[PDB]
C-alpha cells in the first residue's frame, strides 16, 4: 500500500573499471533508491528504517529487461528504464605500433 | 581478543576477512593509513550479543 | 527398483498427458506435471503395484520472480516398498 | 547408506506393538547399537587426510597460507 | 551467441567480413579483428593482463594464449589477426597447460600481501588463479623485492605487486599525453618508474589505478578504507565540468 | 598521539602501538634483501614478506612494522 | 664429394683473408678479387640475383638456416611509397663465436659488396650495419673501409657506375645479447630498448621504420658476391642436398689447437676436430660432451658425436642445431652441471624481460641449477625442472626462451645419472654428519 | 651498485648545465645525418656513447636530458635506453675503466684469478674510483671464445671523445695486469 507507490529504476549494472573480466553483466536489477540512513549515536553504526534497504541488490534479480518491467508493473511501482552502455569493438592491429611516419616534412 | 606482536605493534592489518566471513555480521571495522603509513584499524567492534562464538 | 526402471516403466505406463517433463539424473528422478493432473498422478504413484509410493516426505515452494508462474511446488516422495525416491513438481502463480 | 556405514556391523531394532513402550525399548537398543558402531569406528580408524584435497573448496593449512601465494589466494577467496 | 559484455560490432560493408570458428562455433567478424576479439564476439572470455581495448597491443603477459589449428606454438590471441577458416580452440589441454604455466610464473615473485592489498576482492590475478591455474605452488626459493616509488599524493605505489604488464606506461604515452612513466632496466629486475624523482602531473593520472590489474598502483586517499564487497554502487554522472 | 590512534585509544597511560614500534631500532642485515615472518616460528607470524634494502631510509615490513637496513652499504 | 665431406681446398675458400695475412683495405681487396665487375652483377637485375641465390642453396648463417633466396624474394616487387631497407646483423654476442668479427676485421669489403648486392636483390635503397657495441676497433676498421668504398664510387649515388643508388650506414649497439634477435635489432636501431616484436607483422612487410626490411647475417651477406661470380652450381657442389655451401667454423674448449676455419658443410664433427684442431685434448676417448654451434643449442653426448655431420639437418635430427657453428668441446674433467648452470645464469642475465615466461622462468631455472650443482635438491626436482623448461618453451615472444630451456633439457636427457648421483652423495653426507 | 632510479647529488643533478662541446657538434651532426630527420630517436645510442666519452666515461642525468633534447624525445625514453644497455655507466668511473671477472667461456680456463689482485694493487673495492680519480674496476662483458684467457677490458676516457679507446688484452696475469696499470698511469698505451 504505502510502499507499493514508490518510484524505482530498472537498469543493468555496468562492468567495473577495476577488472577486465566481463562475467557479471546481463543481469537486470530494480533500484529502490533507498537513501535514508543515519548514524546510531552509541557505536556509530549505520541505521535505517526503510524495509527495501538491500533487497534490490541482494535478493531481487531479473535475467531480462522484460521480466523486471513485468514484475514492477504487476506490483504497481512507477519505474524508469536506463539502457546500459555497451562497448564498440573496433579494428585493432599490432602492426599499428610500427606505422611508417612518412617522408620528413 | 585482539593480539599484538611482542614489539607492542598490533597484529591486525584491517584486511576485513573476519568481517566478511562472520555468519552473524557482528564485526564492524573502519581503517585508514596510519601516520607512519601502516595499514591499521581506527575502529574494530564486535557485538558480543550478535556473535555466535563459532570461531570463523 | 532402480531409477532406470522407474523412468522407463513410468514412460510406458503413465497417461501421456500427465507428464510434461521427465528428468533422469543422479540428483533424483523428476516428473513435472500441469497443476490439474498433480492429484491424479500422485494417487496413481501411491496405489499402483509397481510404484507403491506410500510416503510423502515433504512439499515445498521455490520462488522464481523472472517466471510468469513464479512459484514451483515440489513434492518429495518415498517408496519404502521398493526403496526408491521420486520428485514431482508443478508450477503456480499468486492467484 | 552414506560415509562408511556399509563397512559397519549393527542391528536395526523394530517393534511389534507400535506403542510407547516399544519405542522406549527401541531407543535403549539403539544406544547399545551406537556403542557397537563407535567401538568399530575406533578400531578401524585409518590415518591420512581429514579434508578433501581439491584446492578450490577447502582451506589451506595456516603455514601454507603464510608461505605460498596460491594458498594465500585460495584462503582469501574461501573466507 | 551474445558478444562478451554485449559488445557491439559495426560492419562497414558485409563484403568486408571473414568467417572464423571459435571452439567449433561459426562467428563472423570484420576484417582486421584479432583472435581475441573474435573470441569475444563468440562469447568466450579469454583471460588477459597486458591487453586493453583502448591501448596499443603489447602481447607480453602471455596469459591469452590459445590453440590455433595448424599452428606449431600457442598463439597470443590479443595480437594475432583473425584469418578466414581459422580454427581457434580455447579449452584444449595445450591452452589450459599454457595458462597454468603462465599463472605459475606470474605468482612466482608476487608478494603474499592480499590481506593488506587494496586490490583484494576485485583482483584479476586472484580470480584467474582460482579459475585457470588451480595449481598448488611449488616455488620455494627467495622472491625478488622492489622499493616503492613516489608518484604524488594521488597514486599510492607498491611495486612488489607489479607484473610488468606495461599498461600504465602505454596509458601515459598514448592517452594522458604525458610521457613520465617508463620501464627501466632489463630482465627480471626491470622496474616501472620515472627514473628521476617527479610526480604524475597529468589531469588523467588517476586512471592508472583503474588500468593496473594488480595493487601496484592504488588510490592514496582511498588507501585501506574499504573492501569492494561492502561498497554500494550507484551509476550517475559527474558535475565537475560540462562534459557529463 | 596522532589522529589515527585517538579514534580508538582513550587511555594515555601506555604508549600507542605506533610509538612502540617506532622505538624498535632497525635490524641490520648483510645483504640487499631480507624476508620477514614476524615471528621466530613462521606459522605463528604473518605471511612471509620479502623487503628490498636498496634505499638509505630504513625499510618497513608492511605486516609487523619491523624495520631493516643494509649493514654495510 | 657426394660420399664424404671435408678437406676444403684453398681454391674453394671464400674468405681468403680470414687469417689476416694481407691488407684488408681497398687495394688488397681488389687484388684478392673484391668489387670485381660489380656493375655487371647489378645490371643483371634483382630477379636474376634472387634466382641465382635460390639456385645456390645458401641458407641463413645467423643460426636459423632459412633459405636466403626465398627470404630475399619476400621483399616487395613494387614500392607502395615506403622505401626498402637491408639490415646486416653484426651483433654476434653469442658466447664462443667470432666469425663475423673476423669477417669485419679482415674482409670488410666483402661485407660492403655483399651489402650492395643484397640491396639490389632486395630492391632496397639503403643498408644499415648493426655492429656489436664492443667491436669498437672492428667498427672503426669497417668505417674506414666504407669511406674507401664511397671515395672510389663503389657505394652511394650511382654505385659502381651501374645507375643504382645505395647508401650504407654503420650503427652499433650498447652491450645487449637480445639485440641480436632481428626484431629486437630493429627496435634498437629505432632508438628504443632491445625488445623483440611479435610476429605478425613480419619484417618484409613492416620492419625498420615500418618499412619493408630484411635482416640477415654478416656471413650470409659477405658470401653473395662470390657465389654470384663463381656460380650457384659451384656453391651447391659442396655439402649434402639442402645443406649446400661452405661454412665458417670455430672450435674452442678442450681441443689441442683451437682455431677458426672455413670448411665444407656437412663435414663430420669428429673429422673436423681431429683434422683442424689436433683432436680432443687427451684423445677422443677423453671426450664427454660437445655443444655443436653456439650456446643456444643442446649439447650432444660422446656417442652421438662419433658420426654426426655438421649441417642443419644432421644436427637437427639429434635434438641439436648448427647455430653459429661455434663448436665448444668438453672433456671428462668438466663439471657439466656447473657449465649448464653457468649457461642458465647467462640466459637469466640476458633476458630482455618483456614476456613473463622468459623473464621469470630464466631466473627460476638458474636458481634450480645452482641448487643442483651441489646436490642441494630432491630427486623429484629434476622432473620439476623439465616441466619448467616445457612451460617456458613455445610460450615466449622470441626464441631466447627456447635457447634458455634447451641446455637444461639436454642436460636432463643425457646426464640425469650425474645429477642423481650428486643428490645421493649430498644426502649421504647429510645423514652421517648430522 | 647499479640502480634503476636516480637520487640527486652535487655532481649528478638535473640543474647542472650540460651540452655537447663545440668540437662534438660536428660529430653530432654527422651522427644525425645517418637517419631520416623525422627518425632522430635512432641516434640515441651513438649520441649517448659520445656524451659518455665527453663526460669522462659516465652519464650524468644532465647529459641524458641533453641527448633527449637533441633527438626531441621525452627524457624517460632516454632513461630507458641508458638503463637497458650495460655499456652505459651512470656512476663515475676513473679515467681508465678496467673491466674484469668475465663470464662462462673464460672461467672454465680460470678467469676469476685477476680481479682480487687488481683491487689489492689499486687499494679499492669494485665499483669505486681511486682517490686520484684515475682507475675504477667494473664488470667485463665478454665476446669470443676466451682461448687466451684470462682477459680484461680497458676503456680509456682520459682524453675525452677524441682519445677514447676500448681494447681487450689477452693472457693477462696478476703480474701483467699490474704492469698494464703502471703503463696506464705513466701514459704509455699498454700493448695488446
Ligand atoms: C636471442 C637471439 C640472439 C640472436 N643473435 C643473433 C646474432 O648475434 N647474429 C645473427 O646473425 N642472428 C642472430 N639471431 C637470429 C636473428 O633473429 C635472425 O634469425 C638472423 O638475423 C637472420 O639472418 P640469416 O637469415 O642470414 O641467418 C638471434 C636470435 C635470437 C633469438
Ligand atoms: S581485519 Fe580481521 S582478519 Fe584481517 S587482520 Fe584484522 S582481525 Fe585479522
Ligand atoms: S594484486 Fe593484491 S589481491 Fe591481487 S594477488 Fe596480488 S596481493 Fe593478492
Ligand atoms: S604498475 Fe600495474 S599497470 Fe604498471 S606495469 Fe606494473 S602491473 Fe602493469
Ligand atoms: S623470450 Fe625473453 S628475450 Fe625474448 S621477448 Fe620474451 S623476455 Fe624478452
Ligand atoms: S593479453 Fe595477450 S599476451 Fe597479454
Ligand atoms: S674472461 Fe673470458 S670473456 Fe672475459
Ligand atoms: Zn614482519
Amino acid at each position: 500500500e504505502e510502499h507499493l507507490s514508490r518510484k524505482v529504476i530498472i537498469y543493468s549494472p555496468a562492468r567495473t573499471a577495476t577488472q577486465s573480466g566481463s562475467g557479471k553483466l546481463g543481469k537486470w536489477k530494480i533500484n529502490f533508491v533507498s537513501t535514508l540512513k543515519w548514524e546510531n549515536p552509541l557505536m556509530g553504526w549505520t541505521s535505517t528504517g526503510d524495509p527495501y534497504a538491500n533487497v534490490g541488490d541482494s535478493a531481487l534479480a531479473f535475467d531480462s529487461e522484460e521480466a523486471a518491467k513485468s514484475f514492477a508493473e504487476r506490483h504497481g511501482w512507477d519505474y524508469k528504464v536506463k539502457k546500459p552502455n555497451t562497448p564498440l569493438l573496433k579494428v585493432k592491429s599490432y602492426s599499428d605500433n610500427f606505422k611508417w611516419k612518412g617522408n620528413p616534412q | 581478543a585482539l593480539r599484538r606482536y611482542p614489539t607492542g605493534e598490533e597484529r591486525c592489518i584491517a584486511c576485513k576477512l573476519c568481517e566478511a566471513v562472520c555468519p552473524a555480521q557482528a564485526i564492524t571495522i573502519e581503517a585508514e593509513e596510519r601516520e607512519d603509513g601502516s595499514r591499521r584499524t581506527t575502529r574494530y567492534d564486535i557485538d558480543m550479543t550478535k556473535c555466535i562464538y563459532c570461531g570463523f | 527398483m532402480d531409477n532406470q526402471f522407474i523412468f522407463k516403466y513410468s514412460w510406458e505406463t503413465l497417461p501421456k498427458k500427465w507428464v510434461k517433463k521427465m528428468e533422469r539424473s543422479e540428483h533424483g528422478n523428476r516428473f513435472d506435471t500441469n497443476t490439474d493432473y498433480l492429484f491424479q498422478l500422485l494417487c496413481f504413484l501411491k496405489l499402483h503395484t509397481y510404484t507403491r509410493v506410500q510416503v510423502l516426505i515433504d512439499i515445498c515452494g521455490v520462488d522464481y520472480p523472472s517466471r510468469k508462474r513464479r512459484f514451483e511446488v515440489v513434492y518429495n516422495l518415498l517408496s519404502t516398498r521398493y526403496n526408491s525416491r521420486i520428485r514431482v513438481q508443478t508450477s503456480a502463480d499468486e492467484v | 547408506p552414506y560415509d562408511v556405514y556399509d563397512q559397519l556391523d549393527f542391528d536395526v531394532p523394530v517393534g511389534t506393538r507400535g506403542d510407547c513402550y516399544d519405542r522406549y525399548c527401541i531407543r535403549i537398543e539403539e544406544m547399545r547399537q551406537s556403542l557397537r558402531i563407535i567401538v568399530q569406528c575406533l578400531n578401524q580408524m585409518p590415518s591420512g587426510m581429514i579434508k578433501a584435497d581439491d584446492r578450490k573448496l577447502c582451506p589451506p593449512s595456516r603455514c601454507r597460507m603464510k608461505l605460498s601465494m596460491e594458498s594465500l589466494i585460495h584462503h582469501f577467496e574461501l573466507y | 551467441r551474445n558478444p562478451v559484455g554485449g559488445a557491439r560490432v559495426h560492419f562497414s560493408n558485409p563484403e568486408d567480413a571473414i568467417e572464423v570458428f571459435v571452439d567449433g562455433y561459426a562467428v563472423k567478424v570484420p576484417k582486421g579483428f584479432t583472435v581475441l576479439q573474435a573470441c569475444e564476439v563468440a562469447g568466450v572470455d579469454i583471460p588477459r593482463f597486458c591487453y586493453h581495448s583502448r591501448l596499443s597491443i603489447a602481447g607480453n603477459c602471455r596469459m591469452c594464449l590459445v590453440e590455433v589449428e595448424k599452428s606449431p606454438k600457442p598463439v597470443a590471441s590479443c595480437a594475432m589477426p583473425a584469418l578466414p577458416g581459422m580454427k581457434i580452440k580455447t579449452d584444449t589441454p595445450i591452452a589450459k597447460k599454457a595458462r597454468e604455466g603462465v599463472m605459475e610464473f606470474l605468482l612466482m615473485n608476487h608478494p603474499l600481501d592480499c590481506p593488506i592489498c587494496d586490490q583484494g576482492g576485485e583482483c584479476d590475478l586472484q580470480d584467474q588463479s582460482m579459475a585457470f591455474g588451480s595449481d598448488r605452488g611449488r616455488f620455494t626459493e627467495m622472491k625478488r623485492s622492489v622499493v616503492d616509488k613516489n608518484l604524488g599524493p594521488l597514486v599510492k605505489t607498491v611495486m612488489t605487486r607489479c607484473i610488468q604488464c606495461t599498461r600504465c606506461v602505454r596509458f601515459a604515452s598514448e592517452v594522458a599525453g604525458v610521457q613520465d612513466l617508463g620501464i627501466l632496466g632489463r630482465g627480471s629486475g626491470e622496474e616501472i618508474g620515472t627514473y628521476v624523482e617527479k610526480l604524475m602531473t597529468s589531469e588523467l593520472s588517476g586512471n592508472v589505478i583503474d588500468i593496473c590489474p594488480v595493487g601496484a598502483l592504488t588510490s592514496k586517499p582511498f588507501a585501506f578504507k574499504a573492501r569492494n564487497w561492502e561498497l554500494k554502487a550507484t551509476e550517475t554522472i559527474d558535475v565537475s565540468d560540462a562534459v557529463g | 598521539v596522532g589522529n589515527h590512534t585517538a579514534k580508538w585509544m582513550q587511555d594515555r597511560s601506555k604508549k600507542s602501538p605506533m610509538e612502540l614500534i617506532s622505538e624498535v631500532p632497525p635490524i641490520k642485515v648483510d645483504g640487499r634483501i631480507v624476508a620477514c615472518e614476524g615471528d621466530t616460528n613462521p606459522a605463528l607470524g604473518h605471511p612471509i614478506e620479502f623487503i628490498c634494502l636498496d634505499l638509505n631510509e630504513p625499510a618497513i615490513c608492511k605486516y609487523c612494522g619491523l624495520r631493516y637496513v643494509q649493514d654495510h652499504h | 664429394e657426394k660420399t664424404h665431406f671435408g678437406g676444403l681446398k684453398d681454391e674453394d675458400r671464400i674468405f681468403t683473408n680470414l687469417y689476416g695475412l694481407h691488407d684488408p683495405f681497398l687495394k688488397g681487396a681488389m687484388k684478392r678479387g673484391d668489387w670485381h665487375r660489380t656493375k655487371d652483377l647489378v645490371l643483371k637485375g634483382t630477379d636474376w640475383i634472387v634466382n641465382e641465390m635460390k639456385k645456390s642453396g645458401l641458407r641463413g648463417r645467423g643460426g636459423a638456416g632459412f633459405p636466403s633466396g626465398l627470404k630475399w624474394s619476400f621483399m616487395p616487387k613494387v614500392s607502395d611509397g615506403r622505401p626498402s631497407y637491408l639490415v646486416v646483423n653484426a651483433d654476434e654476442s653469442e658466447p664462443g663465436t667470432c666469425k663475423d668479427r673476423e669477417i669485419m676485421r679482415h674482409d670488410p669489403h666483402k661485407l660492403l659488396e655483399g651489402c650492395l648486392i643484397a640491396g639490389v636483390g632486395m630492391r632496397a635503397s639503403a643498408a644499415y650495419i648493426y655492429i656489436r657495441g664492443e667491436y669498437v676497433n672492428e667498427r672503426l676498421n669497417l668505417e674506414k673501409a666504407r669511406r674507401e668504398a664511397y671515395a672510389a664510387g663503389l657505394l652511394g649515388k650511382n654505385a659502381c657506375g651501374s645507375g643504382y643508388d645505395f647508401e650504407v650506414y654503420i650503427h652499433f649497439g650498447a652491450g645487449a645479447y637480445i639485440c641480436g634477435e632481428e626484431t629486437a635489432l630493429l627496435e634498437s636501431l629505432e632508438g628504443k630498448q632491445g625488445k623483440p616484436r611479435l610476429k605478425p607483422p613480419f619484417p618484409a612487410n613492416a620492419g625498420l621504420y615500418g618499412c619493408p626490411t630484411t635482416v640477415t647475417n654478416v656471413e650470409t651477406v659477405a658470401v653473395s658476391p662470390t657465389i654470384l661470380r663463381r656460380g650457384p652450381e659451384w656453391f651447391s657442389s659442396f655439402g649434402r642436398k639442402n645443406n649446400a655451401g661452405t661454412k665458417l667454423f670455430c672450435i674452442s674448449g678442450h681441443v689441442n689447437k683451437p682455431c677458426t676455419v672455413e670448411e665444407e658443410m656437412s663435414i663430420p664433427l669428429k673429422e673436423l676436430i681431429e683434422r683442424h684442431c689436433g683432436g680432443v685434448r687427451g684423445g677422443w676417448d677423453n671426450l664427454l660432451a660437445i655443444i655443436p654451434g653456439g650456446s643456444s643449442v643442446p649439447l650432444i653426448p660422446k656417442n652421438i658425436c662419433e658420426d654426426v655431420l655438421m649441417d642443419f639437418d644432421a644436427l637437427k635430427a639429434v635434438q641439436s642445431g648448427l647455430g653459429t657453428a661455434a663448436v665448444i668441446v668438453m672433456d671428462k674433467s668438466t663439471d657439466v652441471v656447473d657449465a649448464i648452470a653457468r649457461l642458465s645464469y647467462f640466459y637469466k642475465h640476458e633476458s630482455c624481460g618483456q614476456c613473463t615466461p622468459c623473464r621469470e622462468g630464466t631466473g627460476w631455472l638458474w636458481m634450480i641449477m645452482e641448487r643442483m650443482k651441489v646436490g642441494n635438491a630432491k630427486l623429484e626436482e629434476i622432473d620439476m625442472l623439465q616441466e619448467v623448461t616445457k612451460q617456458i618453451e613455445g610460450h615466449t615472444i622470441c626464441a631466447l626462451g627456447d635457447a634458455a630451456a634447451w641446455p637444461v633439457q639436454g642436460l636432463i636427457r643425457h646426464f640425469r645419472p650425474e645429477l642423481e648421483r650428486r643428490i645421493r652423495e649430498r644426502a649421504e653426507r647429510e645423514l652421517l654428519q648430522a | 651498485t647499479a640502480l634503476n632510479y636516480h637520487l640527486d647529488s652535487p655532481d649528478n643533478k638535473p640543474d647542472l648545465p650540460w651540452e655537447f662541446s663545440e668540437a662534438n657538434q660536428s660529430k653530432v651532426k654527422e651522427i644525425l645525418s645517418y637517419y631520416p630527420s623525422n627518425y632522430k630517436q635512432s641516434a640515441v645510442i651513438p649520441l649517448l656513447d659520445l656524451a659518455q666519452q665527453q663526460n669522462g666515461g659516465w652519464l650524468p642525468v644532465s647529459a641524458m636530458n641533453a641527448v633527449a633534447k637533441v633527438i626531441e624525445v621525452a627524457p624517460i625514453r632516454v632513461y630507458e635506453v641508458a638503463t637497458f644497455y650495460s655499456m652505459f655507466n651512470r656512476a663515475k668511473v676513473g679515467k681508465y675503466h678496467l673491466l674484469v671477472c668475465g663470464t662462462t667461456p673464460c672461467m672454465i680456463r680460470g678467469s676469476r684469478d685477476i680481479e682480487s689482485a687488481l683491487l689489492d694493487h689499486l687499494g679499492v673495492k669494485r665499483g669505486e674510483v681511486t682517490k686520484d680519480g684515475l682507475f675504477s674496476v667494473g664488470e667485463m662483458e665478454c665476446m669470443g671464445c676466451c682461448v687466451n684467457a684470462p682477459m680484461i677490458t680497458v676503456a680509456d676516457y682520459s682524453n675525452g671523445s677524441e682519445g677514447y679507446t676500448y681494447n681487450y688484452f689477452e693472457d693477462v696475469t696478476p703480474e701483467k695486469v699490474v704492469e698494464i696499470v703502471e703503463k696506464l698511469r705513466k701514459g704509455e698505451k699498454p700493448p695488446h
